[PDB]
DNA sequence: AAAA
DNA sequence: TTTTTTTTTTTTTTTTTTTTTTTTTT
């Protein structure tokens, strides 16, 4: 217990430490956390952590006698979990509200006192930076971006001028305006305290030829006081303090784990069922967010009832609605997902745009966006050009295709890479080329059937086809249970209302939890016979070879040539090719009568 | 003070001029200091030596205070009158100058001046030159000898580019190693094919010149191709391995005055792979010849000058369909070893069919992001590399894998148009009508383009149209 | 600043707090039928489109332009011979709304089919915040 | 009044 | 066809600082 004497800063840490309640030493699960924090902060002063362990907190009789071996192996702690001394300071602030500030003002006054005493009244662009970092070392953080220029991130606290829904989350600032104000507002009282201390020491008669010393010192400090409000001095202090606030390995850890969502009233965690909202400090790095507040799913809310009834009025089937809701609920997850894509069509004014737009707006701009249909209906562009509207998929969670045309063929090359649990590379305008981890739940909307020219299991492993049944008309007719009356208030309003968005978000997270508890986590486990029956019926069509065999039928060379007339006169015209039919028909039903010779 | 600080921290920092002409700072990373993950014992690029700023503003004060106390001691000693005035003036000037050390512009000027002292010529071009050193998550690994030696202490090799994967010796008793080996065995049924594929993949760690070869292997759905390929590409890391665009291979010439910015994706990259394909893309039989040859290739990146570098990478492509080669010269067919997968995964496996197994989606969705599996796979890779080194010399065109050569020969028999017509519609006089019949048959079938080589009176005729065939005009 | 929050529409000609930056250069006055310009415009409007019911809808359709929120999926196209005043009326609407809120759109957006994903285009970017658009096709 |  | 424009290419630097600074001690 002598290493604490090597530096008073560890003694200030101990002063904060003894404020911690002794109840921490018991109920180990929230005792080992402080050990984790002190260990991952720096391993050089770990013997101070062992000193705290053997410090005799609470009582030695709770199993911690002669130290516990759960500490010895904790010296390694080679993991990725991060808890810093910021949590320790927050916990110390939780208890004894009138002790934290009065115990940190020692230190605040101290460091400035040694700086102003060793170098007389002169103050430069590092002493102020050190004191400022000593004051607010938790609200700010600095890291280098890709381009190599320093950036500033500020933690947001309640009761502060801020944008909507940025609470308890890091914000990106080009210049720390809050810090430029703090350096000139709250530092002034510290300097006034220094001046009054100097005056008090002047008042007491000590001796001759030393009260003169406390006149040169006073004059120098009076000259140096006004330098704070100077613009250039503040800029220099900020430039020098950029190094102190630097936190290595922070940019690449921003918004990484897909189990954290930034919402309008904090950050949402879906790691554990049920999901827990966070409204107190925390330490996880989150920058992107949505402006939608989160409330637990309660069906008694009038908007929840209205939205559930509207959902019931769109999908008549019960298994189909459950499958669709389960698939859509994966949009909140931003990690690796199953290689599946839903495309479904129907008549006009069926409300598909309503549901898709509602999901996109509930998720928000950062997590979801719309995508152009040219990514599907057009061939791949050459490697030299930088592709935009494709890296729009980077970091998103949900994307929907709404535009449609007449009978068009899907480019089944983007499909194999844009529906896949793999990696995709691209390059945006005025930038190099890079590859980004791909996570996105996609859905396609149309009123005309797509064209699929392939038959391999690679493409048909994914894809699920559905057909809308209900139909809205301005003057609905009697009978026709698949016919109903429009409510234009669903599109022109009922979707800008924040409360409806909150209710839909609650429904979506509830469905995610339901999919998590049962059916494990996989989506190829829920039994909805209608969807795969419709998909198989769709796959029965769009398969020209089997239809040709059934409808109309020596040498294998006569094949392809005989299929050409059907291919041109019927089922479109197109241009005839071979070297694929010779393999498909070979691996098909046309074998018993097939003439291999 | 620039001279003094160079004398103080001369063994930890180094400065060299980049291509654009801007001085950059490199520092040696040592244990016990804040750092990014897995960058220990390696040189780290520094835009501004903030560590040097902290050092000059923190530790230099000790030497300055030592000089102050030395001056005080000298003044305190009994002396003459003129000497004491000189020492008083010296102390006054020294403290007035000492006040300047914490200034920002003064520190920037000191850094600017010290840029010259710290400079060491021929450093950027010597970074990551030898391909026998790899930057790993816990140091640097050397494959110079057998077995490989891991360096976890001080050294002097200029290593800057690394991967975030720790290295442990190959232990088959580890549960992760056994699970990975069992999955690998399940992926590839044949023993010889599995050994050949592992030997080919293991060369990806070596970053030097390799033999001109390339592997194409296709299959249906749920074959594990993406799993293995992504596992390799990710365990190597972003710096050493990357994904390649299929259009970079299947397309035509890019215009000479247009920067590529995608060809550089393999500049210094030790491994690259192609994922997707359409129905039938004709292989370019060019723009690949240089990327496979152990030679030099030239291209221009974004907003830079024309540059050339050496081709050093291992290539593999996955497909759901056969490619179109449309060439028969020995140059192209020397490479392109071809394989076909046999295992197939479906959620309802059919009994009595050994070529059928059940999925474990935890192989793709998880078991990849887990660091321990990646460490086990890296151990597998390094063990396979050392095994390929100890026997078979070092050449890879020596391992006996008759399945791969048989499959490559069978694929060569197909896609080859020289005997197709002579077998289906041999006619039996410079074969002008014969070549027109050849072209009209292949059109819309094998070769939709009219034949323009007049090559049927050449090594083509030497292949199958010889003996009875005549060519006198 | 003109406010159409509640009937009758109010003009805020004094200090306020709404964040308004874009504007048109047309002063607003209450609709007085006795103004000579108003009478002339109404007479010309009645001359152009005879049928009362058709005239009503037309004016209402034009009225919707001022609004800049979500509207209904309706598009109007009307044909005729030369010298019919379609250009006069449409240009009048476009000018009275102003550049910031109204613009003329090229017909190539409707004649062609689509540019590929990587083609930076005018791509109806004139529709960003504009509440009115007209084509005047002639082929 | 000259030097810091 | 379509052909090339766009993307690139610059274009975003200067305003402090410095200087001086009268005063102030010598
Ligand atoms: N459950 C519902 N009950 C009554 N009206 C509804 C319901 N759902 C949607 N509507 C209305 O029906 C209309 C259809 O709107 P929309 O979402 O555009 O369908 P749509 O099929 O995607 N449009 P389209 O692309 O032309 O087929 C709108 O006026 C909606 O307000
Ligand atoms: N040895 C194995 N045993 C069981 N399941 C496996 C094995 N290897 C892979 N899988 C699973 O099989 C599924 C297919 O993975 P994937 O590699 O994407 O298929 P693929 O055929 O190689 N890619 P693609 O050809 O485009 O369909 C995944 O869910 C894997 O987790
Ligand atoms: N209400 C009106 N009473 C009398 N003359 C009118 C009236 N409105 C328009 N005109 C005149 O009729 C002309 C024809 O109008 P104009 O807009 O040029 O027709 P247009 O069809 O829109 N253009 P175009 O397609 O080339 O004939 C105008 O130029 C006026 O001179
Ligand atoms: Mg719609
Ligand atoms: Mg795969
Ligand atoms: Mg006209």
């Amino acid at each position: 217990s002598i290493l604490m004497l090597h530096d008073p800063e560890a003694r200030y840490l101990h002063k904060i430490l003894n404020l911690l309640p002794p109840e921490y030493y018991v109920e180990y699960p929230l005792w080992s956390n402080v050990v984790f924090a002190l260990a991952n902060t720096s391993a050089n002063y770990r013997p101070l952590a062992e000193w705290f362990s053997q410090k005799c907190p609470e009582k030695w009789n709770t199993g911690g006698k002669e130290k516990l071996e759960k500490l010895w192996n904790d010296a390694s702690h080679h993991t990725e979990k991060k808890i810093t001394k910021r949590s320790i300071m927050y916990w110390a602030h939780k208890h004894a509200p009138q002790q934290y500030k009065e115990i940190v003002e020692q230190g605040y006054f101290s460091i400035l006192a040694e700086y102003v005493y060793s170098y007389n009244g002169m103050l430069e662009h590092y002493m102020i930076a050190k004191v400022i970092y000593a004051m607010m070392g938790n609200k700010f953080v600095v890291d280098v971006d890709s381009n190599g220029k320093y950036v500033w991130f500020e933690f947001v606290l309640p009761g502060q001028p801020m944008n909507q829904g940025e609470i308890w989350k890091w914000r990106k600032e080009v210049n720390p305006d809050e810090l430029h104000i703090y350096i000139s507002e709250n530092f002034s009282r510290v300097m006034d305290r220094i001046t009054e201390h100097i005056k008090y020491h002047l008042s007491q008669p000590h001796e001759s030829n030393i009260l003169n010393y406390y006149k040169k010192l006073l004059k120098a400090f009076e000259r140096s006081k006004s330098k704070i409000f100077n613009d250039s001095f503040k800029k220099g202090v900020i430039r020098q303090a950029e190094f102190l606030f630097r936190q290595r390995s922070f940019i690449q850890t921003l918004d990484t784990n897909p189990h954290l969502l930034g919402v309008g009233n904090g950050v949402l965690s879906i790691e554990t069922i049920p999901a827990k909202l966070i409204n107190h400090f925390h330490e996880h790095p989150i920058h992107q967010y949505t402006h939608i507040c989160y409330v637990p799913f309660n069906p008694e809310n009038p908007w929840t009832k209205l939205l559930l009834n509207a959902l019931q009025d769109i999908i008549p089937e019960l298994d189909a609605r459950l499958w669709i809701m389960f698939y859509l609920s994966t949009a909140i997850f931003r990690g690796l997902k199953e290689a599946l894509m839903l495309l479904w069509l129907g008549g006009g004014c069926n409300g598909k745009t309503f549901l898709m737009r509602l999901v996109a707006m509930v998720l928000g701009d950062h997590y979801a966006s719309k995508l152009n249909i040219s990514l599907l209906t057009s061939c791949r562009e050459t490697a030299e050009k930088p592709n935009s509207a494709f890296m729009r998929l980077k970091g998103r969670g949900y994307g929907y295709f709404e535009e449609t045309n007449k009978s068009e063929v899907l480019n089944t090359s983007r499909l194999k890479e844009m529906v896949n649990p793999g990696d995709v590379t691209a390059r945006e305008l005025n930038q190099k080329q890079e590859s980004f981890q791909m996570t996105a739940t996609m859905v396609a909307a149309s009123n005309y059937n797509f064209i699929i020219d392939t038959t391999d299991h690679g493409t048909w492993r994914r894809l699920r086809h559905y057909r809308s049944k209900v139909k809205f008309c301005h003057n609905p007719d009697p009978s026709n249970p698949y016919e109903k009356k429009e409510d234009p208030r669903f599109i022109h309003e009922y979707i800008m209302d924040p409360d409806c968005q909150n209710a839909f978000f609650s429904i979506l997270v509830y469905f995610w939890e339901k999919l998590q508890k049962e059916y494990n986590g996989q989506i190829k486990k829920v039994f909805c016979p209608t969807i795969e029956s419709e998909t198989e019926a769709y796959r029965k069509s769009q398969d020209t070879l089997h239809r040709f065999i059934t409808e109309r039928v020596y040498n294998l060379s006569e094949v392809v040539t005989a299929y050409a007339e059907w291919y041109n006169t019927n089922i479109n015209v197109k241009r005839h090719i071979a070297l694929e039919l010779s393999q498909e028909l070979e691996n098909s039903v046309l074998e018993k009568y097939l003439q291999w010779s | 003070i620039a001279k003094v600080i160079y004398a103080m921290m001369g063994n930890k920092f180094v400065v060299d001029v980049d291509s654009n002409g801007k001085y950059v700072w490199f520092e040696f990373v040592l244990p016990g200091q804040p750092m990014n993950q897995g960058e220990i014992w390696k040189w780290r690029k520094e835009v501004n030596p903030d560590e040097l700023h902290i050092y000059i503003s923190e530790n230099f004060s000790r030497v300055m205070d030592r000089i102050t106390e030395h001056i005080k001691y000298h003044l305190s000693q009994p002396h003459e009158s003129n000497i004491l005035n000189y020492y008083k003036k010296l102390l006054k000037a020294f403290e007035r100058s000492k006040s300047k050390i914490f200034n920002d512009s003064f520190k920037k000027g000191v850094i600017r001046q010290a840029e010259f002292l710290f400079r060491q010529r021929s450093f950027i071009q010597t970074l990551d030159t030898n391909p026998h050193l790899l930057g790993v998550g816990n140091g640097v690994l050397s494959i110079e000898t057998i077995p490989a030696k891991l360096i976890n202490h001080f050294h002097e090799h200029p290593i800057h580019q690394y991967t975030h994967i720790c290295y442990v010796p190959f232990n088959p008793e580890n549960p992760w190693t056994k699970l990975l080996l069992n999955a690998l065995q399940d992926i590839i049924p044949e023993l010889d094919a599995r050994l050949w594929i592992m030997f080919y993949l293991s060369t990806a760690i070596f970053r030097g010149l390799k033999e001109a070869l390339m592997l194409l292997w296709l299959g249906g759905g749920c074959n594990g191709k993406t799993f293995l390929m992504r596992l390799v590409a990710m365990v190597l890391g972003d710096h050493y391995a990357s994904k390649l665009n299929i259009s970079l291979l299947t397309s035509c010439r890019e215009t000479a005055e247009k920067p590529n910015s995608a060809f550089m994706r393999l500049k210094g990259r030790g491994y690259g792979y192609f994922e997707e394909t359409n129905k039938s893309e004709v292989l370019n039989t060019s723009r690949l010849k240089e990327m496979v040859n152990p030679g030099d290739v030239t291209a221009r990146e974004l907003n830079q000058k024309q540059e050339s570098f050496q081709m050093t990478a291992t290539m593999v492509a996955a497909s759901n369909y056969n490619f179109i080669i449309d060439t028969t010269d020995h140059g192209t067919w020397r490479r392109l070893r071809h394989y076909r997968s046999k295992v197939k995964f479906c959620h309802n496996p059919d009994p009595s069919n050994p070529y059928e197994k059940k999925e474990d989606p935890r192989f793709i969705h998880e078991y990849i992001m887990d660091p321990d599996c990646q460490n086990a796979f890296f151990s597998i890779l390094v063990y396979f590399w050392e095994k390929l080194q100890k026997e078979y010399n070092g050449q890879i065109k020596k391992v006996f894998c008759p399945t791969i050569e048989s499959e490559t020969e069978a694929y060569r028999k197909s896609q080859d148009t020289l005997h197709r017509f002579i077998t289906e519609r041999v006619v039996e006089y410079n074969l002008s009508e014969v070549v027109t019949a050849y072209a009209e048959w292949y059109n819309t079938n094998i070769n939709v383009k009219r034949h323009i080589a007049l090559e049927l009176s050449q090594e083509l005729e030497n292949s199958v149209l010889e003996k009875y065939l005549q060519w006198s005009p």
